[PDB]
RNA sequence: CAGAGGUGAAAUUCUUAGACCGCACCAAGACGAACUACAGCGAAGGCAUUCUUCAAGGAUACCUUCCUCAAUCAAGAACCAAAGUGUGGAGAUCGAAGAUGAUUAGAAACCAUUGUAGUCCACACUGCAAACGAUGACACCCAUGAAUUGGGGAUAUCUUUUCAGCACGUUUUCUGUUUUUUACGCGAAAGCUUUGAGGUUACAGUCUCAGGGGGGAGUACGUUCGCAAGAGUGAAACUUAAAGAAAUUGACGGAAUGGCACCACAAGACGUGGAGCGUGCGGUUUAAUUUGACCAACACGG
């Protein structure tokens, strides 16, 4: 369960606007292969900048749409 | 002739006959792979 | 397990390539009438020219060279030049709109035999002073350029052996000579040999093959692990 | 147990052919000649729905299976050759092309030359469909 | 809708109907002839 | 009621008689080459996020040697160009404006 | 080595018989990508690989020749996309008819897999296209700015060991071509504008074809041509007050763009719809069950 920090909110994606797209910086240890690695994710529920997520799979990256 | 006879002029049995039919019986379409109007590219006739 | 039957082999490029033992391949262990040596011959291996020539620059990273296995020496697959081709991305990126793409096809036979087809492509260029919307070329000049390219390739490539011809194509010597003698006919943005392919080959000579490979590097595939 | 007699850590190169259609994705690892194939895994071997055969996730799963088998075979580096269906049909690669290549890279496989090798006709036969095209 | 009113059925198919009708009258006269 | 002076194609009235048709990129509809909407596309083989990982794992590719890109000449029929938003309907006055370079 | 194909999703279909996939090969028939353009050629239809050929054709150049030989046309003749017809060939791809699987209330369609005739070539017919610039041919005047193709005049840049005293390119000019942007004038307007739809009630350069409200009807008959399909020619009876054309404002769109709303949705909460009962509406019944109202009627006419 990799923990990621939301550094910015890209926007409200989806037709209904319930899902939002954010840029997530992984909160890994220093020297780890995932140190300072940023990915784009789709988040369900109210999320704000500086929030933290529990990513089950870090390989997948959300579409920029 | 195998095709002779009848109160109408007809072959009463399929005219496509086996390759192994004895002489006298091997009349008609001999060991035919197909019949009809071919209907398309004409295959090269003869053996393979 | 399928890999149990497999034996490993080394593919060796001729001596005019800096890296000799490029690539590795597998083959079924000769399980009887199905001899590995009989089935290996004729296999074509494609490699990037940059990998074959380490000293080569940026331009050689966009050319692929194919080699045909002419003989199986132990675990070494001694090969002969088969074809050379420019990569898809580089060739597609060379095309520009407001100019004419001029293509030439030249078929020559070397001293050993080895008929090959050359497939030269050229593009017209706007002049530095030019401000016209297009730089299209008159068909008279295109025919002249095609004629001169054909003569030069036939003259130069028909007096040399197969190994020298491959060296000329690999080291851009023939291409540079073409572009230098063809610019006076027509301002060329770029003259490039798109694809070389051997279409006909003489009867198989091993002595000439051994002479073409020089000193053959050994392979340790059959050695004890 | 399987692999060439080479020093540990030296790169052994295969060729991965990534056929990314809009109906399926192929991850096919061969040697440099292309005659011998080490492992072929398709996107439809990882999903049960026909619509999910060409999904990026199916390509990712197929690539991971390829990486495991290539590890067993001794291959640790790969030249990639990606193609669309080509010919007279569409030249756009399928959804799983990027997914398969990224999954191979992330799974520890070394990546060599990348080339697009989709079939390009210099002049083609008639394309499927009428002169009115496919009407939807 | 690149065209204005046909005003009483598509004229192409009306011409086809007239053509079939002409052929029918032709065959009838041929029978009588 | 002529909508366009050029009738939606690049064929003046005394230049040619016929332009050989081409198949649409999407649907395959046969349309004259001059009339079809032609866009030259230079598409990256991988997106930026995935290209980073592949370039990381590639000795060949990196900050000095760029990765290959796809080059396609895409010609669309009018219906497929409109539906894919390559072109849109425009106000009558704005129909005249033209572009010569990819901006 | 276990699926592949195909699709909104599937299935008809192919697949341990090894399909799909991969490499190098073949065969055959088409086709000639990108370059490919408000570009070139051609009478029109049409015409894109290279090389070698055969007649041509135009433009330009000319202090060459000649001396009205011309323009346009009933009758008459030749060419003419695709489809179609005949006879041979070809048959890779695609594909009328047909079949099957889907989707549907039905679907003989659109979609999928196929599939015959056809598609391709030769010869001979056919001669009906939105064969369109919906704009007949020839000739004259005609404002402006960028261009573009071909040939010639005159005089900044690049290459310059042989189809080479070269080729391109700059500036200016010129004849001929396909055009574009923005002046009169014209037009019902859309629009056209040395490329006219201008130079027309201030109506006359020349020739020629066609039209005279809508249909019936490009039908009937006769007749010519055609193998046939049909083509050319072509009515009338009867019916009908409009049919049309271009613009304007609305309205509508299973067309785009930007916003907005819990009488919308999303995240949810309480419910209603199921039970009993109160009440209103309808129906039934009745002498009467008085009547209005059917999102914006129905605990509403307080
Ligand atoms: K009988
Ligand atoms: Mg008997
Ligand atoms: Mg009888
Ligand atoms: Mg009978
Ligand atoms: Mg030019
Ligand atoms: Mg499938
Ligand atoms: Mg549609
Ligand atoms: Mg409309
Ligand atoms: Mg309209
Ligand atoms: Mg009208
Ligand atoms: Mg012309
Ligand atoms: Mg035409
Ligand atoms: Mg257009
Ligand atoms: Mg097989
Ligand atoms: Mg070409
Ligand atoms: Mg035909
Ligand atoms: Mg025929
Ligand atoms: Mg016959
Ligand atoms: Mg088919
Ligand atoms: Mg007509
Ligand atoms: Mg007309
Ligand atoms: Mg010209
Ligand atoms: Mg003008
Ligand atoms: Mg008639
Ligand atoms: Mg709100
Ligand atoms: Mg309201
Ligand atoms: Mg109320």
């Amino acid at each position: 369960a990799q923990v990621g920090l939301i550094i910015k909110v890209l926007g409200r994606t989806g037709s209904r606007g319930n899902v939002t797209q954010v840029r997530v910086r992984l909160m890994a240890e220093a020297g780890s292969p995932d140190y300072n690695r940023t990915i784009v994710r789709n988040v369900k529920g109210p999320c704000k900048e500086n929030d933290m997520l529990s990513l089950m799979e870090t390989e997948r990256e959300a579409r920029r749409l | 002739h195998p095709h002779g006879g009848g109160n109408h002029q007809h072959i009463g049995h399929p005219s496509t006959v086996s390759r192994h039919s004895p002489p006298g019986q091997k009349v008609g379409l001999i060991a035919a792979r197909r019949t009809g109007r071919i209907r398309g590219g004409k295959a090269v006739k003869g053996a393979w | 397990e399928t890999m149990a039957r497999k034996e490993w082999y080394d593919v060796v490029a001729p001596a005019n390539f800096e890296k000799r033992q490029f690539a590795k391949t597998i083959c079924n262990k000769t399980q009887g009438t199905r001899i590995a040596a009989d089935v290996l011959r004729g296999r074509v291996f494609e490699a990037n020219l940059a990998d074959l020539n380490q000293s080569a620059g940026e331009e050689e990273a966009y050319r692929k060279v194919r080699f045909t296995v002419q003989e199986v020496q132990g675990r070494n697959l001694l090969t002969q030049f088969h074809s050379m081709e420019v990569t898809t991305d580089k060739m597609a990126s060379l095309l520009r709109k407001w100019c004419t793409t001029m293509e030439t096809t030249v078929e020559v036979k070397t001293a050993d035999g080895y008929t090959m087809r050359l497939f030269v492509v050229a593009f017209t260029k706007p002049q530095a002073n030019q401000q016209s919307r297009n730089c299209y070329a008159k068909q008279r000049l295109v025919k002249w350029l095609r004629m001169r390219i054909t003569k030069m390739i036939k003259r130069r490539l028909s007096k040399v052996q197969i190994k020298e011809a491959v060296s000329l194509l690999t080291r851009n010597v023939l291409s540079d000579a073409l572009v230098r003698r063809c610019n006076p006919i027509l301002p060329l943005r770029e003259l490039r040999i798109r694809k070389v392919r051997v279409v006909r080959t003489p009867k198989f000579d091993a002595q000439a093959l051994l002479s073409a490979h020089g000193t053959i590097p050994a392979s340790v595939e059959a050695d004890q692990r | 147990a399987y692999g060439p007699n080479v020093k540990k850590g030296d790169l052994v190169y295969g060729v991965v052919h990534i056929f990314a259609s809009f109906n399926d994705t192929f991850v096919h690892v061969t040697d440099m000649s292309g005659r011998e194939t080490y492992v072929k895994v398709t996107g439809g071997m990882k999903v049960k729905a026909d619509r999910d055969e060409s999904s990026p996730y199916a390509a990712m799963m197929a690539a991971q299976d390829v990486v495991a088998r290539c590890k067993e075979c001794g291959i640790n580096a790969l030249h990639v050759k990606m193609r669309a269906v080509g010919g007279v049909r569409t030249k756009s690669p399928g959804p799983g092309a990027q997914a398969a290549l990224r999954a191979l890279a992330r799974a520890g496989m070394k990546i060599g030359r990348i080339e697009d090798v989709t079939p390009i006709p210099t002049d083609s036969t008639r394309r499927k469909g009428s002169r009115r095209g496919r009407r939807l | 809708g690149t065209v204005s009113r046909p005003r009483g059925m598509r004229p192409k198919w009306h011409k086809k109907r007239i053509k079939r009708l002409k052929l029918r009258r032709r065959r009838m006269r041929q029978r009588s002839k | 009621t002529t909508k366009r002076r050029n009738h939606g194609r690049s064929k003046p009235a005394h230049s040619r008689g016929r332009v050989k048709p081409i198949h649409c990129f999407n649907c395959g509809r046969l349309t004259p080459k001059d009339k079809a909407v032609g866009r030259f596309v230079v598409r990256r083989m991988l997106d930026a996020a995935s290209a980073r990982d592949v370039a990381e794992a590639s000795p060949v590719y990196g900050a000095n040697f760029p990765m290959p890109r796809l080059y396609m000449k895409q010609r669309f029929c009018i219906a497929c160009a409109i539906h894919s938003r390559t072109v849109r309907a425009r106000p009558v006055g704005n129909r005249k404006i033209r572009y010569t370079k990819k901006v």
